[PDB]
RNA sequence: CGCGGGUAAGACCGCGUGGAGGCCCGAACCCACUUAGGUUGAAGACUGAGGGGAUGAGCUGUGGGUAGGGGUGAAAGGCCAA
RNA sequence: GAGAACCUUGCCCGCCGAAAGACCAAGGGUUCCUGGGCCAGGCCAGUCCGCCCAGGGUGAGUCGGGACCUAAGGCGAGGCCGACAGGCGUAGUCGAUGGACAACGGGUUGAUAUUCCCGUACCCGUGUAUGUGCGUCCAUGAUGAAUCAGCGGUACUAACCAUCCAAAACCACCGUGACCGCACCUUUCGGGGUGUGGCGUUGGUGGGGCUGCAUGGGACCUUCGUUGGUAGUAGUCAAGCGAUGGGGUGACGCAGGAAGGUAGCCGUACCGGUCAGUGGUAAUACCGGGGUAAGCCUGUAGGGAGUCAGAUAGGUAAAUCCGUCUGGCAUAUAUCCUGAGAGGUGAUGCAUAGCCGAGUGAGGCGAAUUCGGUGAUCCUAUGCUGCCGAGAAAAGCCUCUAGCGAGGACAUACACGGCCCGUACCCCAAACCAACACAGGUGGUCAGGUAGAGAAUACUAAGGCGUACGAGUGAACUAUGGUUAAGGAACUCGGCAAAAUGCCCCCGUAACUUCGGGAGAAGGGGGACCCACAUGGCGUGUAAGCCUUUACGGCCCAAGCGUGAGUGGGUGGCACAAACCAGUGAGAAGCGACUGUUUACUAAAAACACAGGUCCGUGCGAAGUCGCAAGACGAUGUAUACGGACUGACGCCUGC
RNA sequence: ACUAUAACCAUCCUAAGGUAGCGAAAUUCCUUGUCGGGUAAGUUCCGACCUGCACGAAUGGCGUAACGACUUCUCAACUGUC
């Protein structure tokens, strides 16, 4: 058998492509961010 | 030498191996050893630009000095001759009477505990280096400098040498390996002799592994694929590509070389193909 | 490599050490050839019996890289979050 | 308890036991413990619960991390490139999956423990006191290094010994740049071109000198080394720290034993106990114990290593350190380093088999603890020996000077400081990924016994479970096992599925062959138990004995323990590889040389790859490629190398 | 010298008109070609004949020991496939 699913869970690697320090880095990361704050989220980055 | 397995094994069969006759030391020098990682063929961008490179043995680099001009004068003797991975050709260990050791590529017919003196007094046995100017002329060299003062470019492969034809004005005529004549300015160094492991190209791996063993990837073939992948591709049974030869990028077969280059002046001839 | 034979030296042949190999049989591990069941299932691709490789072009953890007319591709238009 | 197959307690039965046991990483986040609840959830009911509520619980100088270090990679001061956006990247600074670094055994709660407590250690710093204990001034050593000159040639200078090559022109031969008549091919003959001719120069080839090219040296001023004085006079110089610098070490692959050990396991000396209502069995039989770490001593098996002196600028300065060259002395079981393990200590302690009352369970006492046999996938071992595919960096430790320096080093005793995060619980699963309390997935560490070659397989010990719908009932029928008379592929698209062979030891093995194979070919024989050979053989090894350079010695060895294989005789059954586990074999053809890869989820192949062959391109920030450009891979490679194309081992070949 | 065949010759034309080797082929429509082996009976299988619809020399030709969860046929043993 082979069940392997696809999403495989881990913190580190979740924060280092999805986090807030890369997502404030670049210009499109910086309009993600803004964005999501004119929505109202409240959890503006993963 | 050559030495030729016998057919144990289909992998095996017509299998042969470097008999490592001229080694004389198995580690090298731990001061003249650098770190060296595999690329893969993939570029500062991370795309492959060079196909069928990867996997490989993990190996590093042994600083080899083209640069003999600081020694002049001061002779060495060859204290060993080991085994460079990165090279064809073997590489000998010079202990400088001077206290320093170097590291250059083995010519042919060098032997442990040789004398090799380099420099403008030099004289024309194998392994010494000097400038293009004091070697008479129809001599037999090897590692030949490019420009004044760059360092050894031309003829640095196993068993290969190059033969300088003559000289006039400032520039030296040499016949290099691919049998076409070029001219270089005679102010550039050159080592004496022919380089070690003739019998490198003899060697007949013998099986898929090997290959995968010196960093070789498989090769996919044009016919095979399909009509996006290369341009040879499509076809309902077995086809030739059904047009003029192409490169995977569509370019035709053919002369490449950059029409007006600033060094097509000192190409007295180019190599000859098919004669 | 050693011993003996063999010879002028050889070629080569027998006996000892040595233990090479994309070598052999076979569990872990990795695959997925046949069959039967499942087929509003236990499971949105599995189970039971057999099966191939199993010191290598092996399998695997961790961290990283390549991005859409682009990547990657031992090449099937395959893979890039069912 | 109102209510019980499902909750609790006890006694039986059964299942896993390379797991369905024990400990982790990732992941989850209060699920952990105590008290309480039973409209929601649990594929039923539930007094129970991974559910709901309240309270409690996670203790570190030594463990996994940070404060220490780097790899792949990311970011990147300046910077370069780019209309703008932005792309790369140096200096650095991050980044463990790696390097370096100091703790072990026992006990305790309802929940934590290498964290608390008990006993014993280790590693960084600070202060005080005690001496030892060398110094700076003071003085010792401080005598002695620099200079004046000579010698004797490094040394631009002028030049010479002059030289490698032929710098440059000279000449000729050949060849022919144009051109001029003409010689030739000539077109069938003429033309016409070429220049086989004239030079000459598209030019090439050769010759010697002209001398040039560069090349040093001999060697001159200069510069310096040596020697002769000049003051054992001016410097120097001395405790101790000593780098951001130099240098060693850190520092490395795969395969394979052999050897020595230990952990574990199996008996026994010895100690404590049982009579398990059966025919026999009282110590003769049976059951249970037959333990204990880090550290500190000692340095065994094994492995490794030459030492001393002088000179020397190569190590961005200087070095007494590292190199390299000279000499001397060295083959010793000499010396030194490393180092499993045995032995002592730690340990008058801890803990345990059991014995007492006491009962949720608290508590008290507590015996013997020798010899062997077997034996590792673990330790010596980052070792040794082979092989080619040639096998990270940095901090750290040591050393060297540069440099700081008048105080500083060593030891003893005492008193102190040692930071931040994690720490409960599940962790091959009803607590993670799968929408579920899901027959799927999930990396690492422990490995008992008896058969066995084995981590397979069967049973089983420690431990853990009976896993959450049941109770019955010989229907058809479907699924999964089992058996079958006579026949044996007649079944069918096809021996699909089943059945059959199956292990160990002997005997014997064909065509063909690339001389390796084919081959476990095929085919034939034996296999249990008891006794005897046998107080034998073999391994081990104690007492005794021998020997020594006497010690953690070497050889040998009765007894003891363990153990094959064979021969002869005998007994039993239908059956002796008795269960489980465990090749079907042979003949021929096509395709593909082979081992491999492929359509995750209907296609594993005759497809792809493959070692081998050839062709084309590339003279070097190459050709090719990613980018508008810088830049990058190619490659820290150089035509015996690199990229592209087609064919696909090997043999005979590859026609027009 | 009877039949057929076509060695041989002639023609046109092209750049040249298929050499070796193999051949009812993973290519052959006619086609279950014909002859032989195997079976009581063989549209499949093996060996050859060549009349190659429409093989052929690196889109390689002919062979080939060993290897194949490849395709095809036969045999021994085995059996509820029958």
């Amino acid at each position: 058998a082979k069940g392997k699913r696809t999403f495989q869970p881990n913190n580190r690697r979740r924060a280092r492509v999805h986090g807030f320090r890369l997502r404030m880095r670049t210009r499109a990361g910086r309009a993600i961010v803004a964005n999501r704050r004119s929505k109202g989220r409240r959890a503006l980055t993963a | 030498g050559i030495r030729k397995y016998k057919p144990t094994t289909p992998g095996r069969r017509g299998a042969s191996v470097s008999d490592f006759a001229e080694i004389t030391r198995s580690t090298p020098e731990k001061s003249l050893v650098r770190p060296l990682h595999g690329k893969g063929g993939r570029n500062a961008h991370g795309r492959i630009t060079t196909r069928h490179k990867g996997g490989g043995h993990k190996r590093a680099y042994r600083v080899i000095d083209f640069r003999r001009h600081d020694k002049d004068g001061v002779n060495a003797k060859v204290a060993h001759i080991e085994y460079d991975p990165n090279r064809t050709a073997n590489i000998a260990l010079l202990h400088y009477l001077d206290g320093e050791k170097r590291y250059i590529i083995a010519p042919q017919g060098l032997k442990q505990g040789d004398v090799i003196e380099s420099g403008a007094n030099a004289d024309i046995k194998p392994g010494n280096n000097l400038p293009l100017r004091n070697i008479p002329a129809g001599t037999v060299i090897h590692a030949v400098e490019l420009r004044p003062g760059g360092g050894a470019k031309l003829a640095r492969s196993a068993g290969v040498s190059i033969q300088l034809l003559g000289k006039e004005g400032t520039y030296a005529a040499l016949r290099m390996p691919s049998g076409e004549i070029r001219r270089v300015d005679v102010r550039c160094r050159a080592t004496v002799g022919e380089v070690g492991n003739a019998e490198q190209s003899n060697i007949n791996w013998g099986k898929a592994g090997r290959m995968r063993w010196k960093g070789k990837r498989p090769t996919v073939r044009g016919v095979v694929m399909n009509p996006v992948d290369h341009p040879h591709g499509g076809g309902e049974g077995k086809t030739s590509g059904g047009r003029h030869p192409v490169s995977p990028w569509g370019k035709p077969e053919g002369r490449t070389r950059k029409p007006n280059k600033p060094s097509d002046k000192l190409i007295v001839r180019r190599r000859r193909t098919g004669k």
